[PDB]
């Protein structure tokens, strides 16, 4: 490299630019553009021995019955022969509310007294003006008029109808008080979702004065959120400060245009009250639009970091060129990612990696330019080739290790089981490696190519540079030596507090919300302010969510859990079923299945509801449907000779459908037969007693004990292989478990590689262990701060844990390699010399990414501000901790005890 | 309980509307993906047309299948000794107009057993009674009943 780089940099510059442009063209030509359709694109784990079973079950539910020639496992359709050939006064509510329709909750202003009657009239009129005043396909339109089909679906409509008026807005408000008393007396009653199309009700009527199909609505679906069961006093009449409004229309992708054009720019609703929850179903839809638009904050970031890079070294052109180098590295890495390895995915986080990428990049260039200036300081009138050789010898390996650290960090993050982070890991890792190599080649060339009113500004630059110089020259050593215990004690205490907040106090916890509702936007944005603050305030939602949902046991026999889905890093697409090599027909086979149901009828988790006829195992169902004579199939043993069995199975199940057919929609115990006549799979299920929690431990206890039992098959040779298959709906469980285990093992690999490279660089065990103490304290205090800010684990803030270690060791490695100029004292002069030598280097290398992430912060898409805050914290801590601590501890230890093997390496 | 007159829509609004009907989504073939959604009725009490001999009527949407069975059992009560006749449930040859709901399977045109006239007018209102979505007196030859689909 140095051989012919001497005054011939144009060749390498040109070949690099050609490489860049050709790889860019190939990347935009051959592979298919990324989707960005759904943020939760690849969260479902793969190859985790449960997600294996789970994905097989889902793949099975896909290839369900097709009426004629289903052409898969489902059913018996082959035997089709069968031996033969408002503005209105009343009655005004078309339907009852449900989750399907779109909705919006309203919050009051400082008035905070929501039962204000102008509050109600304003509510309805502003709603209609803000929503209905637009081209709308319409609503159910029970009458001919498509305008006042469903009027606003508001409580104002209710109070109007109790007033029995064709017009909602006209409200003298006396009936408001009447119905207020009525609602009190009704909340006293616990009062049903009666039909009540007429006044008479089949169930017992608590009081006729309760208007039919009205009070239950306001109490259970409508604006009332505070559960309205206080028993305090009439004076204690609350305001119901939260109020909800259903849209007369229905929620779906269509409403996207309406919200975008009609409901964003609006600063609020009105001074009487304002919107706070906008649940229109369309969250994932416009997501990518906000993503695209809100991307100028990374632009402000890259421009300000370019500016401060200029501030560092006045060689503006060098700054621009290395910035372009970073970007081109991103591009060629993308090309390598999608193309070179034939695997493709792009899980929305690679559009956040770029920030830490450019951070590490700008980091690795500062060291090089400063080493260049240092070697140019002494013997400047030397050979350019020799200058290149020496500055390379002194900086290239430093660059290589200080990047390969995070490189190995990400190539370790690869080990997890989430796809949506396997991809991120591989991409960013190749990115950082290519960044390193492109730097070590490109940057030397462009550097050597730099052959080259303002006076007062230049003077202030000079003076401030000297100020920084003296600051790093006297101040910092003075501090660290003059205390030499204060920082160390303070940081021991902070490590204690971090370990404490992570261990027993409100600590790192797994996700809580359901899979499809990960808060993807800024928590202050209305769409998700709906969740986590309002969804748990509504009778229908809350009393519906997390209630008497006995999760089902389940078992399969026809298939085998082979995820033919691109196992190593699937594309979050691609599955295919198969068949086993069993035969249900054997007498011992059905006998064993019967006895199996028998044994399972004795267990703890069971729940003998005693209302089923056809939902449990169908063998007993045969048994009951047996002893049916004169058709002919009857008067036999409970096992069968496989012949009566084969003739009777299809006959009987078809006769069950013929008596009164009940849909069997690929969830039922329905056995599985194929296009031609043969049963192939034997699905059957049950009912547990665990009530479908979300926290880990309960689910784990459940699944562990259940699979523990079912693993004991001990069946006969037929259908005896790998048939265990117990699988509930415990997908969320699987995500959670693998997320925890993945972040753990990834952190492990990262600290391992950090310590190993620390050995391979410093060759001293002692200072390596001290750096380990350092980085451990750093990660502890930073994750403690995170959890203090209430940040559950997700797909995103998992990789942050592991990348924190790589980012952290980046400073300890310098302060370690800087143990030169061996003085008389074992401790005193060496550490202050190292500090004074690497001060500005490390400080600027931190402050760059700090200010980048800092200006990044205010945005909308969560991922951006998430990563911004994380990097701000990790950089601040890593710098301050690294310096103060890893010199303080070193101030009180003598590292002259080491182990050296070969003096050949240099650095 | 009236003999629904000529050209009378019961939901009071055109078919392709979100009121009880929604709108058409996609074609269906014998090999399409979404074709799994369809199931055969095979209720022996009903007589099918099957002029295509491929079961164009004998299969339909399960959501529509249950409603049709409801109407069958409900009209067996009010009219004894009748055998309902579905003329076209799901069309793939294209005997109906393009973009028609019959191509989707959420609809079927229904006639009585012995091709009676006033029985059509009463049977429309009956189809309303069983809980059908968009029952329209499409033709003098057949009563047209169309349902919404789930999901
Ligand atoms: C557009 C990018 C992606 C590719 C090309 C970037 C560089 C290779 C270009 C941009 C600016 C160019 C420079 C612009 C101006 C000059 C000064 C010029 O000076 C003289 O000829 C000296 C005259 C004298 O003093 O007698 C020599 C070429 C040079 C260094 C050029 C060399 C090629 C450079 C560095
Ligand atoms: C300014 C550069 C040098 C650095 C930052 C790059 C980002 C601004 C780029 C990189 C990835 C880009 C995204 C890649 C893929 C897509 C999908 C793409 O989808 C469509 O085109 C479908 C919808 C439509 O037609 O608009 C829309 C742009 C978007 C979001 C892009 C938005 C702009 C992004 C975030
Ligand atoms: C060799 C030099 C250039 C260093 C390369 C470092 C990385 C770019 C390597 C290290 C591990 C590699 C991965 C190891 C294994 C696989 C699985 C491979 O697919 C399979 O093996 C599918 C199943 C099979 O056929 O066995 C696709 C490439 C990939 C992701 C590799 C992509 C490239 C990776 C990340
Ligand atoms: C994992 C991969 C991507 C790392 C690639 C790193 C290379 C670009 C670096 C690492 C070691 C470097 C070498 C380290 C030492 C030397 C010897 C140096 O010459 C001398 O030291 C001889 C005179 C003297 O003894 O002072 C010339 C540069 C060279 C070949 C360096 C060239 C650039 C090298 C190969
Ligand atoms: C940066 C490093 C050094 C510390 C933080 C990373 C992990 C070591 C942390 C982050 C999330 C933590 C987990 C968060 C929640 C739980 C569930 C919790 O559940 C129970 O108490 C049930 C019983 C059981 O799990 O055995 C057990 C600890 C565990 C797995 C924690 C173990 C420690 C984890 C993996
Ligand atoms: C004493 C000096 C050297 C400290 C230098 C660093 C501070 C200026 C940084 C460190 C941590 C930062 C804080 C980290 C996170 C946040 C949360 C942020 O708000 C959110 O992210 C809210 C998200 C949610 O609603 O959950 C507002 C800024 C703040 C307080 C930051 C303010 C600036 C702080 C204090
Ligand atoms: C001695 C100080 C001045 C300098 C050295 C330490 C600072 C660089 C950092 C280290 C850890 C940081 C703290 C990490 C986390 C938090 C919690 C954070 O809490 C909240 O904003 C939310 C509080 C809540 O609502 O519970 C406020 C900032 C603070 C104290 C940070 C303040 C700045 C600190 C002390
Ligand atoms: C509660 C009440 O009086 N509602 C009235 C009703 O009495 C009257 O018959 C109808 C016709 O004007 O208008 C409404
Ligand atoms: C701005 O918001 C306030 C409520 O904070 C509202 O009263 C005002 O009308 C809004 N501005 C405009 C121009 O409507
Ligand atoms: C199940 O347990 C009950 C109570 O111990 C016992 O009466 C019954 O016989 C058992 N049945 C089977 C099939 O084990
Ligand atoms: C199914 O069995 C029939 C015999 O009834 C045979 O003609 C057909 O090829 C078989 N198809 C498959 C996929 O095995
Ligand atoms: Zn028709």
């Amino acid at each position: 490299y140095a051989a012919l780089i001497a005054d011939w940099p144009v060749v390498v510059l040109g070949m690099c630019t050609m490489f860049i442009v050709v790889c860019a063209l190939v990347g935009v030509l051959v592979p298919e553009l990324p989707d960005f359709s759904d943020p939760l694109l690849g969260f479902e784990p793969r190859g985790t021995a449960i997600g294996q079973r789970l994905v097989t079950w889902n793949n099975m539910v896909k290839n369900t019955g097709y009426k004629a020639t289903l052409a898969n496992y489902p059913f018996k359709y082959a035997d089709e022969q069968a031996k033969s050939h408002n503005f209105h006064k009343d009655s005004f509510f078309c339907d009852v509310p449900s989750d399907r329709y779109s909705r919006v909750v309203f919050t009051s202003s400082g008035g905070e007294t929501l039962w204000n009657l102008p509050a109600i009239k304003s509510m309805c009129n502003v709603d209609n003006s803000r929503i209905r005043s637009h081209p709308q396909f319409g609503d159910l339109c029970q009458r001919t008029t498509a305008a006042s089909c469903c009027p606003s679906w508001t409580l104002g409509n209710y109070i109007a109808i109790l007033n029995n008026r064709s017009s909602c807005q006209k409200i003298v408000e006396r009936d408001v008080s009447h119905t207020l008393k009525l609602l009190r007396t009704c909340a006293k009653h616990y009062d049903m979702a009666a039909r009540r199309k007429d006044q008479l009700k089949c169930t017992n009527v608590p009081r006729k004065c309760t208007k039919y199909n009205a009070v239950y609505q306001i109490l259970h679906y409508l604006v009332d959120k505070d559960f309205m069961t206080p028993k305090t006093a009439d004076y204690a009449t609350p305001a119901l400060k939260y109020s909800m409004l259903f849209s007369p229309t229905e929620k779906g992708e269509s409403m996207m245009n309406i919200y975008l054009d009609n409901f964003e720019n609006w600063n609020s609703s009105d001074g009487v009250t304002t919107i706070t929850g906008i649940e229109f179903g369309i969250k994932h839809s416009l997501f990518q639009d906000y993503l695209l638009m809100d991307t100028v904050y990374p632009a402000i970031a890259i421009v300000i970091v370019l500016l401060v890079m200029c501030v560092y070294t006045k060689s503006m052109f060098i700054t621009l060129m290395t910035m372009f180098a970073i970007i081109s590295s991103l591009i060629v890495s993308y090309f390598l990612y999608r193309v070179v390895f034939h695997f493709e995915f792009f899980p929305f986080m690679n559009l956040t990696a770029l920030i830490i990428l450019v951070g590490i990049g700008a980091n690795n260039a500062f060291v090089l330019c400063d080493v260049w200036n240092y070697t140019k300081f002494d013997k400047p009138h030397a050979e350019t080739s020799e200058t290149v050789s020496i500055t390379l010898q002194h900086a290239a390996l430093s660059m290589f290790v200080t990047s390969f650290t995070t490189a190995a960090a990400f190539y370790a993050n690869y080990v997890s089981n989430i796809t949506a982070i396997r991809c991120f890991g591989v991409y960013a890792g190749t990115a950082i490696l290519v960044n390193y190599v492109l730097m070590v080649t490109w940057l030397p060339a462009v550097v050597v190519l730099h052959e080259r009113a303002c006076q007062k500004c230049h003077k202030v630059l000079f003076a401030i540079s000297e100020a920084s110089r003296i600051f790093f020259e006297k101040v910092l050593p003075c501090i660290v030596i003059k205390f030499r215990y204060l920082w160390l004690f303070w940081f021991l205490a902070l490590t204690v507090g971090g370990a404490y907040i992570v261990c027993i106090n409100p600590k790192m916890k797994l996700p809580s919300l359901e899979l499809s509702e990960f808060q993807v936007f800024r928590s202050s944005h209305p769409f998700e302010r709906y969740d986590a603050e309002y969804k748990k305030l509504f009778m229908f939602e809350r009393v519906h969510h997390g209630e008497e949902l006995h999760m089902p046991i389940t078992v399969i026999w026809g298939v085998s859990p082979e995820d033919n889905g691109n196992p190593l890093n699937p594309k979050s697409k691609g599955k295919l079923t198969l068949d086993s090599s069993f035969n249900i027909a054997s007498p011992a086979s059905q006998a064993w299945i019967l006895h199996f149901c028998q044994k399972l009828r004795n267990q703890t988790f069971f729940y003998q509801t005693d209302e089923q006829d056809f939902t449990s195992c169908f063998i007993e169902t045969f048994k009951q449907w047996m002893e049916n004579q004169d058709c002919c199939c009857s008067h036999w043993s409970f096992p069968y000779k496989q012949e009566i069995f084969e003739l009777c199975i299809k006959r009987a199940i078809m006769e069950l459908e013929r008596s009164t057919g009940y849909h069997l929609d690929s969830k039922t115990p329905g056995p599985r037969f194929d296009i031609n006549d043969t049963i192939r799979a034997v699905v059957l299920e049950f009912q547990s007693t665990y009530l479908f929690t979300l926290a880990y431990e309960k689910m784990h206890q459940f699944y562990k004990e259940v699979d523990s039992w079912i693993s004991s098959e001990l069946s006969s040779a037929p259908e005896g292989l790998s048939n265990g298959w117990f699988v509930s709906n415990l997908e969320f469980y699987d995500l959670q478990d693998s997320l925890s285990d993945g972040t753990l093992i990834a952190m492990g690999l990262s600290v391992a590689v950090a310590f190993s490279v620390m050995l391979l660089t410093t060759w001293n065990i002692i200072i390596s262990l001290y750096a380990i103490i350092s980085i451990a304290g750093t990660i502890f205090v930073t994750v403690g701060s995170l959890v203090l800010l209430g940040w559950e684990l997700n797909v995103l803030e998992s990789v942050t844990i592991s990348v924190a270690v790589g980012l952290s060791v980046n400073f300890a490695v310098h302060y370690g390699v800087a143990y030169r100029l061996a003085p008389d004292p074992d401790r005193e002069g060496k550490v202050i010399f190292s500090l004074s030598r690497v001060g500005s280097a490390m400080a600027m290398a931190a402050l760059t990414t700090f200010v980048a992430g800092a200006m990044m912060m205010p945005s909308t898409v969560l991922a951006y501000t998430q990563l911004g805050t994380f990097m701000m914290l990790i950089m601040c801590i890593s710098w301050a901790f690294a310096t103060f601590f890893f010199q303080c501890m070193c101030r009180c230890l003598g590292p002259q005890g080491t182990c050296g093997q070969i003096p050949l390496p240099k650095k | 309980l009236t003999p629904l007159a000529y050209k009378q829509f019961i939901p009071n609004v055109a078919e392709k509307t979100l009121g009880a009907s929604g709108r058409y989504e996609g074609k269906i073939s014998r090999n399409s993906e979404r074709f799994k959604e369809l199931t055969p009725n095979y209720n022996p009490d009903i007589i099918f047309k099957d002029e295509e001999n491929t079961g164009a009527d004998r299969l339909m949407t399960q959501r529509c299948k249950d409603k049709l069975n409801a109407l069958a059992i409900s009209v067996m009560n009010q009219w004894p000794g009748v055998k309902l006749r579905v003329t076209e449930g799901w069309d793939e040859d294209g005997h109906h107009s393009e973009e028609s709901l019959h191509y989707e399977g959420r609809a079927v045109d229904i006639t009585t057993s012995d091709r009676d006239r006033s029985k059509y007018g009463m049977l429309a209102r009956l189809a309303v009674e069983a809980g059908f979505d968009w029952v329209y007196y499409e033709s003098k030859a057949h009563i047209h009943c169309s349902v919404k689909a789930e999901n």
